[PDB]
């Protein structure tokens, strides 16, 4: 029965090696990828808060100016 | 018993591989959305700043 | 509940108030000519009534009020707000009347593309196709909407969304439509992922699908395409799908249904089916003679 | 005998990884869901701001 | 047969290592993406508030212009 | 800042010159009636005084200043600013004394509902539910808040958030032994998750939980329910959950404690359990 | 189909009214001095005409209209809108004829850098490099654009973005029988990946490549490089790459070509190679 | 470089124009009135020149121009533009000479905290801490900056950033500072994570670090701490970290170098070790006597 033992062992080792390495490299590429989205989100957050401040101050000063005119 | 447990391992590893195949496309699509939203927000901020500044100077200096 | 009944009562009251406001608005335009405020305050009343009415759990009249307010706002040369209200009315009608929601969303799509926004139009097209196919049994119109959405996405190099739409369209075509479009789209999507940063190994499945379609056409085309993909894409050579396809083809060659049945059974036992490959394999087996 | 306990360890690690990857999928999905809403809000604000500022500037003339 | 079992011992060692690398890897994933989720929630809230504020701002400014 | 208390005293004085401003409202605005912007800057000083109170870690003073600024500013105008100030006061009150945070959050909820903003309203509803859970002991009010938030989410097709809120509600109800609601929720969410591929891997857990809830009430119907689940999903039996449930129910036919005790111990040997399942099993298997 | 034909018909109509607009607007400016609103209106007419040309699936004329709008607008003393129009024209020209897309994208980059924003400039540089690489064979211009983009990214502390460009440049330089640049980039990136809590796994990979390219010169230098890298990276010997390289060195020492080829084939069998590595190995085997 | 040569030539020309504009500012402040607009134009040209300097690789000149523009702009009753220009100057000074970057960043922090934006202030605090640790050989100011950033983060409910900040500061203090703080923060983070399903099956490592910190000072307290940990966290007993510590303390009690050394060498076989744990073990071993 050692023939089936050897055949199944060879099949098992090959499949485990290939699947393990593939899953490894896969997750690896995801790891490398995530940081780009992280920094993009940081930059957009900076930009949006800048927009908010600028527009708020502009409108409040403009309401003040309109009140002064009237 | 070894055969049964190795078949269980076969199952589990196959599902794990399929699950990564699933995560990959979703993550890539999220990134694709992120780039476009970033571009649009940068355009919006630039336009808002320049328009408001120029209009304010033009409507403040004529007096 | 008291909240519901009270909301509906005040909604009827404010709808009557809006109607009398618009009629008095038409009277006053000639009587005093106050401009166009009267109509805009009427539209605000309409919008508030509609929102609080859809809080009353009632949808159809909420969407009707949304559409009426949007029309009375668009008649004042204001378009973007009217289009957003059209989309909101379509969302409300989604659970009330599919036809009205579809019409309002088509109006929104056309006005948006007239403005020049393609991504929103494509998203609305995808929503239209999804709602059309999920509850109403029909595909061809859904296929056209998906193709239009993919075209709009490709117009602005949105590769991932267009790829997903083309994959879905090709799958639908293969299930029902002729296999030439499916073959072309599947092969193109599979070959457009050889340098994928994260999907460097997923295209094999797509290739397999293409091969299956070829084997749906003829055995000669099946083998020729399998070879072409074998040489063109070396990795697919060591894929399990390649061995399975070779075994199935060689079994079908000699007309031994037992070999084909055992091959498919062992493949399914090794790995679960997907409910789309099984029907294809059953169709192939039906033509074993 | 060591092979069997190693197999037990492999089962434990594999099942833990799967049970956590499933919720990773879930949370990835909600992130994707949030993205569309935020993008739609951004486009709407841009559209409104552009129309408003251009109309006011035109009226200024 | 002895060489076979030795190779399988090497394989089990490799499997332990790789499962000792993937587990920690996934934990890193989980923490980083949770941080991203929190921060997207924050930015979305701020964006929606800005949208509402600017809409009311244009409404009030246009009404004031109408007063003129 | 640990040494920023001199300017927080000066900020009590800033709120005091806001008091001088309301004194102007009392007497001086007769000639300064056009000074509505003056009231606005009074609110502005209010806000920044409150802000440095927040910087000084005086949570009670910061919340009081926030509420005062909200009340002064909500002069039937700029309701959005009043709502933002109220939610800021609620967040400041979250630590220390959170009771008044509840009422201010309720007011902001009402303001947003009148305006028509729903996601923020449901998020604040979840916030009040969780602060009830973690600080107070009331759960029924938390249940009502979760139900209302899930209704708001489902109104706009926000399926996933409402599904998770309903899952939490079902867990609480099972802890509160209202099994009909729990089974209905666990199985509505399981059947909804199984519909799309992206979540078909999760339905098993929901089904198993629902089966336990069903097995809690009627033993005789538990077999029929599990058979219905198995036939509904062909790949449900293969999961260890269905096999373990079958073992438990078939061993329960005869009064042998050892059988189910060893079954549960063997299952626990592969992975640790949680408080909910262990408590449910301990309560149920007693009889 | 009919949609495109109509769009094209009314678009030609709109271009007729647009040329009428520009002519009559300059005439009205000369004869009445109405200001500058008419020029802006002509600009928006050009923009919508270009957009409907794009909807009509005519990219050349749409890009021409975009460029005309951009030049007229910058003539109106406004850049950001002009830059947006220029980049839109470049995107339209990307397909069909990209030659003028190169020049318009360079103008967009120039205006962006004159304003002083770097990230968009680097993005456009890498886009132009990709255009050169995919559509043309002049790899030198691609190298110049890639290195300029890398300089921009590194100057703005975006190390991750710079590393990709550096790797691309190193690979391209190694392709054109220049190894100093490739060796320097490979070793620098390998060293920079030493202490990365994430990238450490791949620190070896880059190193390996360097040695291979470093072997293109002679044998003893390759041995010195591998041993030095091994001392620098104590764990580098664990991987098979070192074993394979030692096999190659020992086989090549005694003119054992057969063992060299058999080891290469065995490594291919266990793990297949790419075009780059295969070509480099065959070139090395040539001597 | 010809490109850089012409770039520097035009930069010098713009510097001459900036000198013209500053003399114009002084003339409009002492000779004319309403110079606010003129000095704003001066600021605009200053920003143009400084950004071009940054493009020209002259980091010092770009930073100096940005700082001068900021300080000139401060006089116009405006603060946020000053904050942006100051942070830009600090970013320019990050490379080359970062010392003045520290002070300008402190000014930006003061302005931001005066305004109210806590999160940006905390981000700048951690940036200051990281630059200080990477480029300045001193840790106490880093340990301080990490603490304020952690306070800012946890005060605004941002839990994850605060948790990582506390963990990093405590781990760094453990190396060169008394271990009571290390114990406190490690125990706090572990207990907070235990309930949370994120770090619950990774908190074992934090418990291991806390156990080592206890082990360094004295034996009996370490035994009490590890017993308390395994009591509170039953799944910690089976952990590979608990058997390690038990054998290690058994060896230490008997005062046998070989057993401890060979045990640590074995445990190394699984993965390897880290720069901190090896030093930790060596330090505690050196005092075996």
């Amino acid at each position: 029965r050692a023939d089936q033992l050897a055949d199944e062992s060879l099949e098992s080792t090959r499949r485990m090696l290939q699947l393990v390495e593939e899953s490894k490299d896969a997750g690896i590429r995801t790891l490398v990828m995530l940081d780009e989205q992280g920094e993009q989100l940081e930059r957009i957050e900076e930009g949006m808060d800048q927009i908010n401040k600028d527009m708020k101050e502009a409108e409040k000063n403009l309401t003040d100016l309109g009140k002064f005119a009237g | 018993t070894r055969h049964s447990e190795i078949i269980k391992l076969e199952n589990s590893i196959r599902e794990l591989h399929d699950m990564f195949m699933d995560m990959a496309m979703l993550v890539e699509s999220q990134g694709e959305m992120i780039d476009r939203i970033e571009y649009n927000v940068e355009h919006a901020v630039d336009y808002v700043e320049r328009a408001v500044s120029d209009t304010k100077k033009a409507v403040k200096y004529q007096s | 509940g008291m909240d519901t009944s009270g909301k509906q009562a005040e909604a009827m009251a404010l709808l009557a108030e809006a109607e009398r406001k618009v009629k008095n608005s038409q009277s006053f335009f000639s009587g005093l000519f106050g401009g166009s405020s009267k109509i805009e305050e009427a539209c605000e009343i309409y919008a508030r009534a509609a929102n609080m009415f859809k809080m009353a759990k009632n949808w159809s009249a909420a969407g009707n009020a949304f559409c009426q307010a949007a029309q009375l706002h668009l008649q004042l040369q204001s378009k973007h707000d009217a289009a957003t209200c059209f989309v909101d009315a379509g969302n409300a009608f989604k659970k009330a009347d599919p036809q009205e929601a579809i019409n309002c969303l088509m109006r929104a799509i056309e006005i948006y593309t007239d403005m020049g926004r393609f991504t929103i139009a494509a998203k609305h097209h995808i929503s239209i196709a999804e709602i059309y196919e999920t509850e109403l049994v029909d595909v061809e119109k859904a296929i056209a909407h998906y193709e239009q959405s993919a075209d709009y996405y490709k117009g602005e190099e949105s590769n991932s969304s267009a790829n997903k739409c083309l994959l879905k369209v090709a799958g639908y075509a293969a299930q029902l439509e002729q296999y030439q479009k499916a073959i072309d789209i599947y092969e193109q999507v599979g070959t457009s992922a050889m340098d994928s940063p994260l999907l460097k190994y997923s295209a094999k499945d797509y290739f397999f699908k293409a091969a299956l379609c070829h084997f749906c056409i003829d055995m000669l085309n099946a083998k020729l395409a399998v070879q072409k993909y074998e040489e063109l894409f070396p990795a697919f050579s060591d894929s399990r799908e390649c061995k399975l396809m070779k075994k199935l083809l060689e079994a079908h060659e000699e007309q031994n249904v037992d070999s084909y049945t055992e091959s498919v059974k062992e493949y399914d036992s090794i790995s679960r089916l997907d409910q789309w490959l099984t029907t294809m394999l059953l169709r192939i087996k039906k033509t074993i003679q």
